[PDB]
């Protein structure tokens, strides 16, 4: 009666959209270029392939398959499972909200760069401007001139003391107060998505077609660019020149292994939710392998769409694309980047174009980045929640803003760094960890190929079978033993991070999941009897 | 890292002449190459910078050229003082790398090498030894023949020949012969007799001296 | 204007250490970045590395990882390398020189450091002269010189007069045989200065601190 069965999608391509557009983001676009450019070069395309079929995709799959046929949000589902667990579903939930503290703020920028796109002549090209300083030295000037410890460029000068507003600050200690101008920003992003969630899948399904369609377009129209530019060949080769010498270390194998973990975003409850609203006989196989294949090869192409233009702006100066792209950050884009599109004609198209990519590699992934959470909580409190849904969403994406304010200080990309490696990875991995263990330990692989046989018609081959046991726990377990054993010395803007800043980390790290640990010792405490048979009663699913 | 061959390590030219010296890389570099001038004894001086681009305080006669791999530098007319041993260096990767270097070494007309012969002075003969020295001064080019005499007889111990580096006023090389020997052998001969044949005049140039104080 | 002073020449036993200044001045040593440039007897220029003054930001090379320590002084403008574990191949000669950062250019080099790393003895030059013969025909220029014999290392000055004058001096580069160098300068006087005037060379040793000044007599 009322409610009895879930909602189901409006067409096959919609979910196949939205799974893509929340795997592909920012990361895709300029991380794993840099990465794959400092570790190895082309050679990196050999581990990369190889910690996908043997740790992203079966993870990715594993999840799609859970979620399409379990039907349940990110904290009811572990009731129909392993109740002890049900903590997860609550950890991520707050995982989420970290990620949503300055996931958006980025897009903010970008917002903020896209509205400050629209004059005819850029703001980030001469240097007669309010915030530069003396120091400032562009380009159209004098030639001879040389650079120097003190010079800063006009697109540097505009990234750090416009928009980010970096100089106003003195690092994690003294940020404050918060710009007004990035918080009207994230505002209006917090409302483009707002009309795109309030009303569930229907407006995340049909904005996605948007969302996901569009930084093909404009990594198109880039790539056409950016290969027409002169001395673009220096930036492929740097991006392709095989080093297998650095095969043999031992780090860029954890470095692919966590870049196609986060990229592929297996164990977020994300894939859950998008996973639920399906048909029951539906294929699920043949969708997980074409989109996480697509996002492997976007992130390839957009390889090219960066180094191209790298090329072109290490052609300019002189050579060695590794020393214009020496930043891993938000610089590479906001920055160099920008500086190279300036230099081009047709200038503001470029830049509306680029800025508009931006935002919409940004939008698609926290559509799902909150769809998964308010799924999760309407099925954790059904008829206590979904009397409305406008009003969880509100609810979230208000959260959101305060959760963010921190994050539009001047010293606000401090925070970033702060939130963006020392608190979410760590604990995602932990999670994704915990998840992969207790499908594949406690509920039964057996059994679960089982469902997967019931569902799909046949039991899933003996590759995955011996992914799922023993290939990806060790995949996971590996990138938080790496992590965890050797955490990395932050730097940013000629600025390096103090040495409580990991404290800080993992308090922030800590802090996401006391749930499930305070969760097992809360079931494991309010069930009576023995230990033995509480446990019993805690691991094995409901029984009707 | 990047390889600057230098293939001509040594390069003669006049005073006057049209040099230019050549500058292999590894790999492709743009317009990224500087050329850097040392002068025998001096600290390098930075000469060009960006291929071509000259630096504050250079002559107009040093320019640059290329675009690529191969770099050349060109010195229109070679002064006297323009002896020196030149480097180019790649300024784009990490690290930065210099080439094997090229002394550029002037050629002009032959030179009579004045030679002077000279007896152990007293201080010596007081601390106990006596060296006989021959000088070989302002003449060209560097291969000349030394030959010693302490009575007549072919003196070949004890005998050490120093060139010294090309001039950079007249461009006129110098050596010196020198015949190192003890007191009591040196109170034993007379007059010391060094020769020098050179490509000036085929008959060597002969000097004496007398032990009986001068 | 903008000038480099290094320190002197050094001579160290193997296996110690050794630390080379760079006083900057003429220009603002916070501007420009610092480097270190290493040139081995007669072979090239082979950049060390480079350090950032602001924060003493030190750039090494791979070939002088753990060779060669970077550091900077802003108090008074001073730059400063330290080589440990040292070898035969060590003694070169060290310079430092300025550079921007784009483009990578050494616009300002130091007159450089002459370092000798060996376990022979500091010995003092025997300064002997060698003066012309009395029964020479004195013609329109009469050449006149000083032998040095037996010192270590290669840190010897030979001067003429004050350096005046010195329009015709031939100096000798210095020849090693049996660890000791032995060389001999001479100079080209007219005959209407000699021996009527004050005619004296001065031989210093800056590794003995020793400096003898020989009078030229016929
Ligand atoms: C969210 C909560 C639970 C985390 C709290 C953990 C505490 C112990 C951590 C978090 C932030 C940390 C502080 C961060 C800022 C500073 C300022 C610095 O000048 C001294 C260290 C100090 C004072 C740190 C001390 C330890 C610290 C206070
Ligand atoms: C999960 N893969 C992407 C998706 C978007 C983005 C993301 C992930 C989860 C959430 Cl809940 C949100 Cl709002 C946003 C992200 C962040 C860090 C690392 C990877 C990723
Ligand atoms: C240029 O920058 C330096 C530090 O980078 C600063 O000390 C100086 O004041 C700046 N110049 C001007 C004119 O502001
Ligand atoms: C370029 O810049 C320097 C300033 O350091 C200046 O002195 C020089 O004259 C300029 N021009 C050339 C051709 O080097
Ligand atoms: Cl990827
Ligand atoms: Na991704
Ligand atoms: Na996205």
């Amino acid at each position: 009666g009322s409610q009895g069965e879930r909602e189901t999608w409006g067409k096959k391509v919609d979910f196949l959209l939205s799974v893509i557009g929340y795997a592909v983001d920012l990361g895709n676009v300029w991380r794993f270029p840099y990465i794959c450019a400092q570790n190895g070069g082309g050679a990196f395309l050999l581990p990369y392939t190889i910690m996908a079929i043997f740790g992203g995709i079966p993870l990715f799959y594993m999840e799609l398959a859970l979620g399409q046929y379990h039907r349940n949000g990110c904290i009811s589902i572990w009731r129909k499972i392993c109740p002890i667990f049900k903590g997860i579903g609550y950890a991520i939930c707050i995982i989420a909200f970290y990620i949503a503290s300055y996931y958006n703020t980025i897009m903010a920028w970008a917002l903020y760069y896209l509205i400050s796109s629209f004059t005819d002549q850029l703001p980030w090209t001469s240097c007669k401007n309010s915030w530069n300083t003396g120091n400032c030295t562009n380009y159209f000037s004098e030639d001879n001139i040389t650079w120097t410890l003190h010079s800063t460029s006009p697109a540097e000068e505009f990234y750090t003391r416009h928009v980010l507003q970096i100089h106003r600050s003195k690092g994690l200690q003294d940020l404050g107060g918060i710009s007004w101008q990035l918080a009207l920003c994230i505002m209006l992003i917090f409302t483009v998505i707002y009309f795109s969630i309030w009303k569930g899948v229907k407006t995340s399904g049909k904005v996605v077609w948007v969302t996901a369609t569009f930084p093909y377009i404009a990594l198109s129209v880039l790539l056409v660019r950016g290969a027409t530019l002169p001395g673009a060949w220096r930036g492929v080769l740097f991006y392709l020149k095989p080093n297998w010498q650095k095969l043999l270390e031992t780090g860029v194998w954890i470095d692919a292994a966590a870049q196609i973990f986060f990229s592929l975003g297996p164990g977020f409850g994300v894939l859950l939710a998008f996973a639920s609203y399906n048909k029951f006989n539906n294929n699920c196989y043949q969708d997980a392998l074409v989109t996480s294949v697509v996002n492997c090869m976007t992130s390839f192409v957009s390889g090219f769409v960066i180094f191209t233009v790298l090329g072109y702006m290490a052609e300019m100066r002189n050579e060695d694309v590794s020393e214009v792209a020496k930043d891993a950050g938000p610089s590479l884009l906001f920055i160099t980047y920008a500086e190279a599109i300036a230099n081009m004609p047709a200038s503001t198209f470029f830049a509306i174009i680029f800025f508009l990519m931006l935002i919409t590699l940004g939008l698609d992934s926290s559509f799902a980045g909150l769809e998964g959470v308010i799924t999760a909580v309407l099925d954790e409190f059904p008829h206590v929640w979904a009397k409305r849904r406008e009003r969880f969403v509100l609810a979230v994406v208000i959260t959101c803003f305060f959760g963010s304010l921190v994050t539009l200080t001047f010293g606000g990309a401090y925070v970033v760094k702060l939130l963006e490696e020392y608190a979410t990875g760590p604990a995602v991995l932990t999670v994704a960890l915990i998840e992969a263990v207790a499908v594949s330990w406690f509920y039964g692989i057996t059994q679960f190929c089982r469902d997967v046989k019931e569902m799909l018609g046949f039991s899933p081959g003996w590759f995955w079978r011996i992914c799922w046991v023993a290939i990806s726990p060790l995949f996971l377990l590996f990138i938080i033993a790496s992590f965890l054993m050797s955490p990395p010395q932050l730097r940013l803007f000629q600025y390096n991070y103090p040495y409580w800043s990991i404290i800080l980390g993992y308090a922030i790290g800590t802090s996401s999941f006391i749930c499930i640990p305070t969760y097992i010792a809360y079931r494991l405490i309010i069930t009576p009897g023995t230990f033995k048979e509480r446990i019993i009663k805690s691991i094995t699913p409901e029984t009707p | 890292d990047i390889v600057m061959t230098q293939s001509h390590k040594f390069m003669s030219t006049s005073v006057g002449d049209r040099v230019s010296i050549t500058c292999k890389a590894s790999q492709d570099v743009s317009t990224a190459v500087a050329w850097y001038q040392q002068k025998p004894g001096q600290s390098p001086k930075l000469l060009i910078y960006s291929a071509s681009y000259r630096y504050t305080g250079v002559p107009d006669r040093f320019t640059g050229s290329g675009s690529g791999t191969d770099f050349t530098f060109t010195i229109s007319s070679v002064q006297a003082e323009d002896l020196a041993v030149y480097y180019c260096q790649q300024h784009y990767s990490i690290p930065r790398t210099f080439g094997g270097g090229t002394k550029l070494e002037i050629k002009r007309a032959d030179a009579a090498p004045t030679v002077s012969i000279f007896p152990p002075s007293s201080e010596q003969l007081t601390s106990g030894g006596a060296s006989v020295v021959c000088f070989l001064n302002n003449f060209y080019p560097k291969d000349i023949n030394v030959k010693w005499k302490i009575d007549g007889s072919e003196r070949q111990n004890g005998v050490l020949n120093s060139w010294t580096d090309q001039d950079s006023k007249d461009s006129t090389y110098s050596m010196s012969s020198t015949l190192t020997l003890t007191k009591d052998e040196y109170e034993r001969h007379n007059s010391y007799t060094c020769e020098a044949t050179h490509k000036t005049s085929t008959s060597p140039i002969v000097k004496s001296f007398n032990r009986n104080e001068c | 204007e903008v000038q480099l002073q290094q320190s002197g020449p050094e001579l160290v036993k193997p296996g110690a250490s050794v630390k080379i200044s760079c006083k900057a001045s003429g220009y603002t040593f916070t501007d420009y970045y610092m480097n270190w440039v290493k040139q081995s007897h007669g072979k090239s220029l082979e950049w060390i590395g480079n350090i950032n003054p602001n924060n003493g930001g030190t750039s090494y090379n791979q070939k002088f990882k753990g060779k060669a320590t970077l550091t900077v002084d802003k108090s008074s403008t001073t730059a400063y390398m330290e080589l440990r574990s040292l070898t035969s191949e060590d003694s070169a000669v060290y310079y430092c020189t300025r550079s921007p950062v784009r483009p990578y250019y050494f616009d300002y080099w130091g007159q450089g450091t002459t370092l000798t790393v060996s376990s022979a003895k500091t010995t003092p030059p025997s300064v002997y002269p060698l003066a012309p013969g009395c029964g020479d025909t004195t013609g329109s220029s009469v050449t006149l010189g000083c032998l040095v014999k037996g010192y270590f290392p290669e840190s010897v000055t030979v001067t003429w007069n004050s350096g005046s004058l010195s329009s015709s001096v031939h100096t000798f580069p210095a020849l090693l045989q049996s660890g000791l160098y032995t060389m001999s300068s001479s100079v080209t006087v007219p005959s209407s200065t000699w021996p009527s005037q004050t005619v004296t060379c001065s031989v210093a040793h800056p590794a003995s601190s020793t400096t003898v000044d020989k009078k030229l007599e016929p």
